[PDB]
C-alpha cells in the first residue's frame, strides 16, 4: 500500500513552551489578543490540509 | 355457397402472413428482452436492477471540531 512518510526527529525540535497549564490560563486572554495571526494562520492550515506533516513550520 | 358463406383464398393467405408476422416479432422481442435482463443483472450498468446507495446529500462538509476530519 506505500510507505508512510515521516518527518525526521531534527525538524519536529522546536524550543518549547515550559509554562504550566496554571500560567497559559492566566495569560490566555492577552495572549489570544497578541498572538492572533500566527495561530490563525497554523489552524487554517490545520483544517484545510487535513494533515500534521504540512503545517510544521 | 362459395359466394354467400366464404371468401377467397387471399384473404386467408395475407391474414395468415400478418398473423405470422406478427408472432415472429414477439418471439425476437422475448429473446432480446431475456438477454437484455441477463445483461443488466450481471453488470449493473442498466436502467433496471439498479439497487439502492447512500445519497451523498447526507454527508456534512463542515469543519469537525478537529482538524483531521
Ligand atoms: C335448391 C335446394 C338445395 C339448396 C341447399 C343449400 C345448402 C345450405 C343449407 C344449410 C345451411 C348452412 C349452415 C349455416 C352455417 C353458416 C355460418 C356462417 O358461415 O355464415 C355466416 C353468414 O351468416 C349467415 O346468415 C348464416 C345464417 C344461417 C342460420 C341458420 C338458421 C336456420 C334454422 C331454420 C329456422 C326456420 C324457422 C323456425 C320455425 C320455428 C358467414 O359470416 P360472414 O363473415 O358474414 O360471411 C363471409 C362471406 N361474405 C363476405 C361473402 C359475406
Amino acid at each position: 500500500p506505500g510507505i508512510v512518510e515521516l518527518p525526521t526527529l531534527e525538524d519536529l525540535k522546536v524550543q518549547e513552551v515550559k509554562v504550566s497549564s496554571s500560567v497559559l490560563k492566566a495569560a490566555a486572554h492577552h495572549y489570544g489578543a497578541q498572538c492572533d495571526k500566527p495561530n490563525k494562520e497554523f489552524m487554517l492550515c490545520r483544517w484545510e490540509e487535513k494533515d500534521p506533516r504540512r503545517c510544521l513550520e | 355457397i362459395a359466394r354467400t358463406f366464404y371468401d377467397g383464398p387471399e384473404k386467408n393467405y395475407e391474414k395468415t402472413m400478418a398473423i405470422l408476422q406478427i408472432e415472429a416479432e414477439k418471439a425476437e422481442l422475448r429473446l432480446k428482452e431475456l438477454e437484455v435482463r441477463r445483461l443488466m443483472r450481471a453488470r449493473g450498468d442498466g436502467p433496471w436492477y439498479q439497487y439502492p446507495t447512500i445519497d451523498k446529500a447526507l454527508i456534512d462538509h463542515s469543519p469537525k471540531t478537529t482538524p483531521d476530519n
